[PDB]
């Protein structure tokens, strides 16, 4: 389990095919991989003042 | 990245975790619920390991 | 207006498509042919 913080452009840019400032510069996920990845809102609970 | 909590609306974060499964190599460690059945050793079963 | 769109013409520039995400974001780019991450790689005669 692997947890982090990217704001809300990135969520299905973690796919193997897509790259980017994320995947190239970042949390790299291969280009065969089995598992699931899970994300949830953090419109205030992680966005403070 | 940061700001209030009312912002652009594309800037807001989201909380990311990952779990990357593995299959086949080692003797298995995580099994999840377990169902475990007695042995027979000389007729057909529906067998699960 | 949906009735009445404007066709713009892009022609005879780079495009940079990294830098694209901090003008208007929270989208869906539904990209019918050539990949999300893609477009910095190859030509186009006209883009409209
Ligand atoms: C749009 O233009 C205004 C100035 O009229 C500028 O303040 C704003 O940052 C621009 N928005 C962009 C480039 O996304």
């Amino acid at each position: 389990a692997d947890s982090f913080v990217i704001r809300g452009n990135e969520v299905r840019q973690i796919a193997p095919g897509q790259t980017g400032n994320i995947a190239d510069y970042n949390y790299k996920l291969p280009d065969d991989f089995t598992g699931c990845v899970i994300a949830w809102n953090s419109n205030k609970l992680d966005s403070k003042v | 990245y940061g700001f209030r909590p009312t912002y652009g609306v594309g800037h807001q974060p989201y909380r990311v975790v990952v779990l990357s499964f593995e299959l086949l190599h080692a003797p298995a460690t995580v099994c999840g619920p377990k169902k475990s059945t007695n042995l027979v050793k000389n007729k057909c079963v529906n067998f699960n390991f | 207006s949906v009735y009445a769109w404007n066709r713009k013409r892009i022609s005879n520039c780079v495009a940079d498509y990294s830098v694209l995400y901090n003008f208007a974001p929270f989208f869906t780019f539904k990209c019918y042919g050539v990949s999300p991450t893609k477009l910095n790689d190859l030509c186009f005669t006209n883009v409209y």
